[PDB]
């Protein structure tokens, strides 16, 4: 865990995440929201990209 | 082969190809989880006879 965030009234969680130096981050996302079934996604950032699911 | 039977003959084998038309026909499987599923027996079948030849 390095964060945990909420989706604003954009629907935006922006996320300030470290970057290794050539090593390719796998960050799963669990979303929730209590009301609705709970969701997953995992995406790889490979160095600086900003990865929008 | 023009045999051109004119008042000039002229022959000339004029080598020509043929293949018929076909058709690429696509099955595919998902899962949510966010990988493809795999390991199917897919049977495609000409059910254009009447019947699943």
């Amino acid at each position: 865990l390095v964060a945990t965030q909420t989706t604003n009234s954009q629907g935006v969680a922006t996320f300030t995440v470290l970057s290794f130096p050539g090593v390719t981050q796998t960050f799963k996302l669990v979303a929730s929201l209590q009301g609705y079934a709970a969701s997953t996604a995992s995406v790889s950032i490979t160095g600086q990209q900003n990865a929008s699911v | 082969s023009l045999s051109v039977q004119g008042t000039t003959s002229e022959s000339a084998s004029v080598n020509v190809q043929y293949v018929p038309l076909t058709s690429t026909i696509t099955a595919t499987v998902v899962n949510q989880e966010g990988s493809p599923l795999a390991g199917a027996t897919v049977q495609l079948y000409n059910t254009t006879s009447g019947s699943n030849t």
